Parts: C-alpha cells; structure tokens; sequence
C-alpha cells in the first residue's frame, strides 16, 4: 500500500546518470532495507527487467555488465528463502479465514472483507497480479458502496507501481462511475490526486493543473501519497499552463503552498523559478532553472519525460513577456539580462523562431532583436480561416459517403 | 505593460515609448469563433446517427 | 463578407442534414417494399384454405 | 534503347539537348523512360554530365552549372555544339532571377555575377533584356515597370481579378438558382 | 494517422460484401499490402521503445523534443561559460 | 462421388445465375447490377476451387449454350483433365431452369439466352485463371477466346456492365507474365494488348456505358507509368472524358492516384498534392485496402517535401503501419534540420525501399529541396544576415555561391526576401499584412464556391431514390 511511491521514486533515482552518485547510493541502502523487510522481491524482477540495458546488469538473474554501477539492485538468495516463508504464513492465514466464516452469520460481508486483505498482502509485496483477481472477488459481493470505490483505487495504486498508463486508466474509468452513486467527497478528494498523476504522465498539463492545484486546499493523505510530492508536482504543471494573472492568484498567492514553505529542495526550486518569472528579473532566472531541472524533473519519474519539454517552454514563456513588452532589444542588452551571451543567445533563439513561437526576428548586421509579433486582423483572419477548411473537408467526406450507398 | 494599464512597447535601442490603447480584438471576429467550434462538433454528431446506412 | 462566409458554412451542414434524413428513409423503404413480396404468399395461402 | 555500344554516349546526348533548350518538364518525362533501363545496367558513366547539371541548376547553383561545362571541354569530343547553348542557359536564368533579388549593381558587380567575360558583354545582354543603363548602372527596377504595363494591356483582366461589383452579384444569383 | 482527421475516415468507411471484390481489386494493381512484405525484406524494422517516451506507436500526444539533443546539457554549458566571460569583462 | 459433388456445387451456383438473369433481361437500373456482381464474386471464387474443377464445365453443358462448352473443356485439359459426369445423362436437364428453358421451348428453338449466359460463363473462365494463380496457358487462351466474343456482340447497355470486369483479370496476368520473364515477345503483346483498350475507350462512348468507359482508362495510365512515359497518360488524361457518372468510389481512388504521379514530376506539386488527400478519402479504409492506403500516405509525404513542407511527424508515429514509413520518418527528419550529409546518409540505405514504391524518383530533387529548407530556417530566424554567417553555419563555399542559391529560391517566392549584393546581407522582406489588401476577397471567393458545391450535390441526389419507392408497391 503505502511504501509503493516511496521505493519507485527511490529506484528511479538508480537508472538516471543525470543525478549525481552521492544521491542514488543513499537512495539505494535505503530501498534495499525495506525491499528485504516487506518483501518487494517480485517488483524487484520487475525492476531490473524493464531497463534493459544501462542499470540492471548486476545481479544474479542477469550477466554482470559494468554498465550498471548499482549492487545494491543485487539479489540475495535469502532474499528467496524468506519471501516464499513469509508467502506461506501471511496467505494461509487469510485462507482459513475464509473456510472458517462460510460458517458463521452473514458470509457475504465476512467472506468479502478476507478478500479485501488478500489485496493488502498482494500490495504490500508488490506482485499486482493475483491482487486483481482477490479484488474482484471483494467488489463483487456485498460490501458497503463507498468501500467498492477504496477496493478500485487500490487497484490503481499498484498500476502506478508498475507505470502501465493502460491499466491505471481502466481503474480510474470504474471510479468515476461510482464516483456520483456513492456521493463520496472523501474518494472525490482521492479521485483529483490518483488522476492528477495520470494527467502528469499525460502530455496534456491542463487537466494536471486544474486537479492538482485544487487537491491542495483539501488533501487527504489516508492511503494516498506525500503532500510533498503532490505540492511540487501542481506548482510545476500550475507554471506552464496558467498565464500572469492566475499565476498570481493560484500559485504564488496560495496560501496552502505558502504554509508549507521551503522545507523539500524540490519545493524550493520550483518556487524560486514562478517568483523570478512573475517580478521581471532575468539575472537570475537563467541559473534557477538549471537547477530546478536537476532536482526536481529527474528524481520525478513522471517529469522525465516532460523534462526537455520543461526546459523549452520556460525559455519561450519568458521571452513572449520580453518580446510583448518591447518593440525592439539589442542582442547585447537581452543577453546580458538573462545572463548569457551573444553567441549562446543568438543559438536559442535558433530553436524557438524557425517553429513559430515568438514571431521576432534578430537583426546580426544592425545588433538588435527586432519584434514583428502580428496583433493585427490578418492573424485573426487566419485561425478563423483554418476553423473552416477542417469543416469543408469533414462535410465533403461525411456528404459523399452517405450519397453512395 | 504586462499589468495592462497603458500597454505599450519600449524601444531599448532607439529609446522611444510609443503608448497604444487600441482594441486588441473586433467583436465580430470573437463571436465567429463560438460558431464555426460548434459546427465542427455538429457534423461528427450528424454522421454518429446517419452511419446507419453503413 | 467574413460574416457571410461562416453563415454560408452553416447552412452546408442544414442542407446536408436534409440529405442525410431522407437517405434513412429510402432505406427503410427498401426494407417495406421487400416485405410485399413475402406477405402476399402468407395471403393467397389463407383463400385456399379457407 | 539498343544493342549498340555507342548507347551511352547517345542517350547521354538525348538528355543534353533538352536542357540547351531549357525544358526541365520534358526533361523529367523523357529522363523517366530512360531510367528504368539505364538505372544500374548501365549506371552513370557519362549519363552523370547531364543529370548534375540539371542538379546545380535547381539547387540554384548556377557557379558549379558554369565551371561543370568548362571542365566538360577538357574531355571535348562533340559536346562543343551545346557548350556554348548551355552558357546562354545559364547568364539568362541568373538575369530572370535577379530582377526580384537586385535594385541595380555597377557595371564591375554585374559582370562578376551573371559571369560576363568581356567588358562589351555586359552591355549587350542589357539591351536584349531590356534594363537601361544610366550612370553605369543597369536597374531591374524597370523591367518591373515593364511587366506591369504589359499586364494591362490584359483585356483578360477583368474577370480575373474580379470588380468588387462582379463578386457580389456572383454570390447572389447562385441562391437565386 | 492519415490526412485531416483520421477517425472520422475509419467511421465513414467500413466493410460491406459489396465493397469487398472492390477493396482486393484496387490493392493488387498497387501490388501487395506492403506491411507484411516489409519485415521479410529488411529483417524486421526496429521501431524505438528504448529511445523514446513518447514511443514510435505514440501513446498519447508526440514531443517533438526528441528532433532535438536534450539541451539541458547545452545551457548547463552556456551558463558557466558566461560566468567566466562575465567576470573577466 | 463425382455426380454427387457437381450437381451440389451446381445447385449453389444456379441460384447465383438467378439473380442475374432478371436484372439483364428486363433491362438494368445501372446502380444496382453493378453491386450484386461485386458480391457474386467473392461466393463463386470459393466454388470453383470446391468440389472439383470440372464442376464449372458440368454446369456448362447443362445450361443452354451456342458452343460455349468447348473453351471450358481446353481450361480443364491444362488443370488435369476431367470429363467424367459432365456430359449428358449426368449434366443435362432442360426443366426449371428458365436458364435453358423448358424440354418443349428448346425443340422449338423460339428461345434465346446462348447470349447472356456467354457473357457470365466468361467471368467462370476469368475466375478460374485468378483462383489457381496460376500462368502459362491461362493468360495467354483467356485472352484470346474471350475478346473477339465481346466484339462479336453489338454492346448493349446491360452487356457492357458485365464484361467491364472480365478487363481487371486480362490486364493483371499480363504484367504479372512480363515481370516474370523477359522476353522480346511479352513487349511484342504488350502494344497489341493497349491497342485493344484503345479501341473499345472509343466504342462504349457511343454507347454512353459508363463502368467500362471507366475501367480501360485506369488499367491502361498504370501500363504508361510502369514505362515511364509521362508524354502517352498527359495526352491520355486530356482527352478528358472520364466519367463519375455510374462508377464506384474504389474507381475515383485509383484514377487519381495516376494522376497525382504525372502531375508531381511534371513540377506541378499543388495540384498533385490536392489530388492525392483526395485519392485516401474517396477510397474505403479496411486491411484488404492495406496496398492503397500505405502507397498513397508514402506518396503524399514525398509531395509535401518537394513543396517544402514537412509531414506531420504525428503522421507517421499514429499510424499503425509505422513498419514501413520506417524510411520516411527519416528524410522529413533530414529535410527539417537542413543537413546535407544526413539526406545523402539516409537514401544510401533505402535506396531499395523507394525503388520499390517509385518514390524514388522523388527524392533526387529531394536534394535540391534540402538546401530550400535550410534557408526558409534562416528566413524565419534572421531577417538581416550577413552573407558570411550563413556560409559558416551551411558550410557553402563562397558568398557569390549562397547569394546564387537565394536568387533561385526568391524568384519562386517561397523566401520572399532581396539581396543587397554591395551591402552584403540578405534582407526578409516577408512580413504579411495581408487583411490591408484586397487578397481577402479573393480567398472568400473560394470557399463561398465549395459551399456552393455541395448546395447542388445533396438536392439533386437525395430526391431520386424516393421517385422508385412510391412507383413500386407497398406494405
């Protein structure tokens, strides 16, 4: 249940070589302890496996390789000896519960709750496979409505676990079904941060925004993830997708992320990053972002792959407010500002104009950058145009298709 | 100019200000959007029941 | 004349709409016509018997 | 496309021709035939001076178009009845090209790009492609001019580009039908 | 994904036993389907899943970031290189 | 054994026959037919191989015929002959069929219906050839005895529908024969077999049968192509005739596809690209329409890249046949990032790849299309740039070379900027502005236009099929 968000954060920190080595192999010993403690040996496979190639070369079910520079990600064959030991105690338990209360008064409640534990030990071990099946046994016979919805969540947690989008977004689909028959504000609270972090795997951040900013002001934590996640994973996907103005009031003026303070570096990065945005200052945005990259993208599973992403945007978002504010700018002026130079602005300004974003050009043989952002009809008229030829063509294909047959 | 107050646009390099207060948008032009967005929903809608010729 | 583009556009989709509600019906219909033939044999079976 | 021996240099020629005449859409439909036959049964031997030519010509790279036929008269055989065709070609497309890229050079700046080799030259392909020389200047500008006047003697004009009168009514009587 | 919106062309155009001799006739002058030609050819082709996070099978939306070298790496490098220039200006 | 299985094989087919035979002989409704003999195929193509191959000859013998039985009989000496139980007293009966008439109707010889069963028996013969897969003698006989009979008839309306799709099968085992084997003799046949196209393009036009009329035109562009003569299909697509009059979708697909090729080398890539997003969408999308929709998204691709625009990368990531467009994810890449030496690099490779799909032709001026694209780059950052910074950063030659290249490419307009050769920088002239010009007017023509297309299309089509359900009867 709970140690699942906390060990693949920690394993992932292993894979990534960004991150420097002083992290990963705290990262490890702490992991490792509780890998033998709870038992996580089949995800634990799993982790090795997935990789293939660069991490998980060193261990006994793979052929050492000096690619992987972690054995601590090395099995032990006592490891083995106890998992099964442990499977056995644990599950032939629960068994006898069940055979001993088809006996005894109201067996559809009873019988129900030992498979809603069956989960539990499935969880807590990390094999999702046979908890599918004991959850659904659980669902299935009387139980109380809100504790179907708890019984599917779970479910999802360990779809999360694993990081299958597929499967977690099938769960996720069930609950949002029930989530109006129950009337459930306590698993609608569970609903915006379990599928806040589906959104943040989503490339789509606009959804991630709205769930995530909101999930703070009431937060539930009972069998959900750390707050201190949750809250820099909203400031994060908050800074793309709000504009100045919601910027304001639903990040910097929140009251619930000022409360909390620095206290994570992570959460220090990223409110370096919205501050020095929103107050205009350039000097030392440049260096910020650097490290918000370092500290909080990477060690986030989720994030490494809206990492690059990340990085573009942010250059692109603090330029839109430059390029609005001026018709022009010297190539001398604006580069010293961020804190760069002319050589190295004139190369990222090369990656965001030729794809048009900004809609500047930069004068080399005068030295200014120069702004040409149209805010004219012709710019209107042109998306009102591209509104329109999607729709002749539709009525084309749509008309034809039905004048056949 | 970002507050939105006067919005103009500075000349770093030939140190002028020129102050615009225009209208950044024709009414017409907006309400146009709200319609031709409708439509393009309208004709998948349209197809969903008349795919039973198919 | 931008205004009376969209608005032309919009009438496409009516016109269209028309088309469409009729091509059902002449489906139905096909369907009817065909039953005619079936009806006739269940008819001239009840004057023999009778 | 034979048993002959003589084949390689003879299609080699076809296609030659047609760029002495300076028909890239003949060339390509008449280059399309060939390939099928030529394409590694014969591969490019001497085929490769007729189809980089028509390379450098579409890169725009009208320098290498120029020096390619220089070099192609050090292996001079018969290929000398087109060379001086083919450096027609090049000074030509050069002078249609520049009248949207130049205002007006001297007479020393002309000469450098189009490649003229004599002084005399570069006065001569000047009044065949109607630009004045004033001042020592030759000027584009005026080949601009006169495009334009020739688009309206165009009695084809009206009804192309369309009176603001005719578009109206247009739209009006087709409701009317 | 095929020209303009593709779902709209799979819900259009489906099969019929009218359609049928209709659909083979039109792919045998093209010749083969050439999707199960292909991996016999080239022995197999090697779609990135390894590379990519976005995969070559698209799981939602693509990151066009993956044109471009993780540049992370290059303002890292452009920062300390001004930090020197900087000082000794 | 042999009785058994033939009369039973027989008996699914006489049905079949049926529903032909009515349609034909009361005189066609065009639309109609021309469907039922799409679905007849695929049920009789499973038949034939069924229960014997001398079952298609019983069935001969047994239905009246002038001679018709004895082009059958050559067919089933080359399969292995067979000839038992499909003769008289075990393939003959005159009674129930109306298909042959009955014992009293034939001695009288009053009836006639040698002529239609002839033009079906055909389609037998034509199948048998295409169900074997089979050469040889097949290709060469069906040929031979089929095409003087269609000439031996006065082409009427109702015949013309039937024997348009006896051509596909014609067409398919003769191209499939010359690429199997060379010889000077398959080119000898190959001109004689045009010809006859030709001929019969002119004599179905009189006649005003649009599903032949259709059928020659698009089998005889694909001959032009394979022989890369642009100069026969240009004059032979204006000419300009082909109709959409009484034809199917698949038809329009396949002819456009022809059309797309000659425009596109013929530098006209407008046109062809307009053509070609039109070719996917008149043609149906299933799996057994693989062939057509992975040429013409490979096609369509090559086109955009010689305008200068760059496929969707989206395009070729969400479309489940990534497999093959494995090349071409390649080249867009190659293209958009203007280097020289990784478009050299990728066609090394597939070289084969775009032989096979003739886009291969493409990408020679694909060369020239990577240099264009890497100054539209340059357009868009830069608006002035001197003529030594583009040099270093595209590694050109000289400053003459690079001014030379832009010259090109602005006279086009696609860069839309000008030269200052003296004061050495290019200088973007783009800027738009366009709602300030009458330009507006001349777009909104356009798309009042295309409006106006479908206002005529739907009024006329949706009335006609409700005149015919209230003139027949009802329940």
């Amino acid at each position: 249940r709970v140690p699942n968000y906390e060990v693949s954060e920690k394993a992932f920190l292993l894979t990534q070589s960004k991150v420097s080595i002083e992290q990963r192999k705290e990262a490890a010993e702490f992991v490792l302890a509780k890998i033998k403690e709870e038992e996580m040996a089949p995800y634990y496979k799993y982790l090795c496996e997935e990789y293939l190639v660069n991490n998980g070369q060193s261990d006994l079910e793979h052929d050492e390789k000096s690619d992987s520079l972690n054995e601590w990600i090395k099995f032990d064959q006592e490891l083995y000896n106890e998992l099964c030991k442990k499977n056995e105690s644990k599950i032939k338990e629960l068994n006898e519960k069940i055979q001993k209360l088809e006996e005894d008064d109201e067996g559809e409640l009873e019988q129900a709750q030992a498979w809603i534990n069956l989960g539990e030990y499935y969880a807590q071990i990390g094999d999702k496979d046979n908890a599918e099946k004991t959850l659904g046994k659980s669902l299935s016979k009387a139980i109380s409505t809100g504790a179907k919805i708890d019984v599917m969540l779970t479910i999802a947690r360990l779809g999360f676990f694993y990081n299958d989008q597929l499967y977690v977004k099938e769960k996720l689909e069930a609950v949002n079904s029930m989530i109006e028959k129950g009337g459930d504000w306590e698993r609608r609270n569970r609903y915006k941060t379990y599928y806040g972090i589906h959104c943040l795997a989503v490339r789509n951040f606009k959804e991630a925004a709205k769930l995530l900013v909101d999930s703070l002001a009431t937060f539930t934590s009972i069998e959900l993830t750390s707050y201190e996640s949750i809250a820099t994973y909203a400031s994060v996907t908050g800074l793309f997708t709000l504009e100045r103005t919601d910027l304001k009031s639903k990040v910097i003026d929140s009251p619930e992320l000022l409360s909390l303070i620095s206290t994570t570096a992570a959460l220090q990065s990223i409110s370096s990053l919205t501050i020095s945005l929103y107050a205009s200052d350039y000097a030392s945005y440049f260096p910020y972002l650097l490290e918000t990259y370092a500290n909080v993208l990477i060690p986030c599973k989720y994030l490494n792959r809206h990492a690059d992403f990340f990085v573009r945007e942010m250059r692109r978002k603090v330029y839109a407010q430059l390029l609005e504010s001026y018709k022009t700018l010297s190539l001398k002026s604006m580069a010293s500002a961020f804190g760069v130079s002319v050589a190295f602005l004139d190369n990222d300004l090369g990656k965001f104009i030729p794809n048009k974003q900004l809609n500047c050009v930069i004068d080399r043989v005068n030295g200014i950058v120069e702004t040409n952002r149209p805010d004219n009809k012709n710019a209107q008229y042109h998306l009102l145009v591209k509104q329109g030829d999607g729709l002749l063509t539709k009525l084309q294909k749509y008309g034809a298709a039905v004048r056949l047959t | 100019i970002l507050d939105k107050i006067f919005y103009g646009v500075l000349d770093q390099g030939n140190g002028w200000l020129y102050v615009y207060e225009t209208p950044n948008q024709d009414a017409t032009y907006d309400s146009a959007l709200e319609l031709v967005g409708q439509l393009n929903k309208v004709v998948d809608q349209l197809f969903e029941k008349a795919s039973v010729l198919y | 004349i931008n205004i009376s583009n969209n608005l032309q556009k919009a009438l496409t989709v009516k016109t269209n709409d028309e088309l469409m509600v009729i091509y059902i019906s002449n489906l139905v219909r096909s369907i009817i016509a065909f039953d005619d033939l079936i009806e006739n044999k269940i008819q001239n079976k009840k004057i023999q018997e009778q | 496309l034979s048993e002959s021996d003589k084949k390689s240099k003879l299609i080699s020629l076809y296609l030659l021709n047609l760029l002495s005449q300076n028909n890239t859409t003949k060339f390509h439909s008449e280059l399309q035939y060939l390939d099928k036959h030529i394409k590694n049964l014969e591969d490019d031997s001497l085929l490769s001076y007729p189809i980089k030519l028509d390379r450098w010509l579409m890169e725009g790279s009208y320098q290498k178009a120029w020096d390619l036929l220089q070099s192609g008269s050090q292996n001079i055989s018969e290929f000398d009845s087109f060379t001086d065709i083919l450096k027609s070609a090049i000074r030509d497309e050069i002078a249609k090209n520049t009248e949207l890229s130049y205002d007006f050079l001297p007479l020393s700046n002309i000469k450098a790009l189009l490649f003229f080799n004599n002084e005399k030259e570069t006065e001569k392909f000047a009044l065949e492609r109607n630009w004045p020389i004033v001042n020592s200047k030759v000027y584009f500008n005026n080949q601009s001019k006169e495009k334009a006047d020739y688009e309206d003697e165009m009695m084809h004009e009206e009804d192309q580009k369309t009176n603001i009168i005719e578009k109206a009514m247009d739209y009006a009587i087709s409701i009317e039908n | 994904m095929s020209t303009d919106v593709a779902a709209a062309q799979a819900q259009s155009k489906i099969d019929l036993t009218k359609k049928k001799n209709e659909e083979i006739n039109k792919k045998s002058l093209e010749e083969d389907d050439e999707f199960e030609d292909f991996p016999i050819d080239t022995w197999a082709n090697g779609e990135t899943i390894k590379s990519n996070a976005v995969t070559q099978t698209n799981i939602w939306e693509e990151n066009w970031d993956d044109v471009e070298v993780d540049d992370d790496f290059t303002n890292e490098l452009k920062a300390e290189l001004d930090r020197y220039k900087r000082e000794n200006q | 054994l042999h009785h058994s299985e033939k009369k039973y094989a027989e008996e699914d087919q006489v049905q079949e026959l049926l529903k032909v035979l009515n349609e034909i002989s009361k005189t066609t409704l065009t639309l109609d037919p021309r469907y039922i003999w799409r679905s007849l195929k695929d049920l009789s193509s499973l038949r034939n191989q069924e229960l014997l191959n001398a079952e298609t000859l019983c069935f001969t013998v047994n239905v009246l015929y002038p001679d018709s039985s004895s082009f059958k009989k050559n067919l089933l000496k080359f399969i292995t002959s067979n000839h038992k139980s499909s003769v008289p007293g075990s393939a003959e009966l005159r009674n129930s069929y109306p298909a042959s008439f009955y014992s009293v109707n034939t001695e009288k010889k009053t009836i006639e219906v040698t002529a239609e069963i002839n033009c079906f028996m055909h389609l037998l013969v034509q199948l048998f050839l295409w169900d074997s897969k089979e050469l040889e003698q097949l290709v060469e006989f069906n040929r031979k005895v089929v095409i003087p009979n269609l000439l031996c008839y006065y082409n009427l309306r109702s015949l013309n529908l039937i024997n348009a799709k006896l051509w596909f099968y014609i067409y398919l085992s003769h191209e499939t024969l010359a690429r199997s084997s060379e010889e000077i003799n398959s080119d000898n046949q190959n001109i004689i077999l045009r010809s006859t196209m030709m001929k019969f393009l002119k004599i179905a036009s009189l006649k005003h049968d649009n599903e032949t009329k259709a059928m020659l035109i698009n089998l005889i562009l694909r001959d032009f192509l394979n022989n890369g003569e642009v100069d026969s299909a240009s004059d032979f697509i204006s000419k300009l005739e082909y109709p959409h009059t009484d034809v199917s979708s698949s038809l329009e697909a396949r002819y456009f596809f022809y059309l797309s090729k000659i425009n596109a080398i013929q530098l006209d890539y407008s046109t062809a690209n307009e053509y070609i997003i039109a070719a996917i969408r008149k043609a149906p999308h299933n799996s057994k329409s693989l062939g057509f929709l992975q040429q013409s998204n490979k096609l369509h691709c090559c086109i955009q890249l010689l305008m200068g625009d760059i496929p969707e990368l989206s395009f070729f990531h969400q479309s489940n046949m990534q497999k093959s467009l494995l090349p071409y994810y390649h080249l867009t890449k190659a293209v958009k990032l203007g280097d020289l030496k990784k478009f050299t690099s990728t066609i090394t490779k597939y070289k084969q790849l775009l032989l096979k799909d003739d886009t291969y032709q493409l990408c020679v001026r694909l060369r020239s299309n990577v240099i264009k694209t890497g100054i539209r780059i340059i357009s868009l950052t830069y608006k002035k740039i001197s003529l030594r910074d583009i040099c270093l950063k595209l590694n050109l030659d000289s400053e003459q070379t690079v001014e030379y290249m832009v010259s090109r490419a602005i006279r086009d307009g696609v860069i839309e900027a000008k030269i200052n050769h003296e004061d050495g920088f290019i200088e973007t002239t783009e800027l738009l502005n366009i709602y300030d010009s009458e330009d507006p007017q001349q777009v909104f023509d356009e798309r009042i236009k295309f409006a106006n297309q479908l206002h005529d299309e739907y009024l006329v089509s949706m009335r006609y099929p409700e005149d015919k359900k209230t003139q027949q009867n009802e329940k």
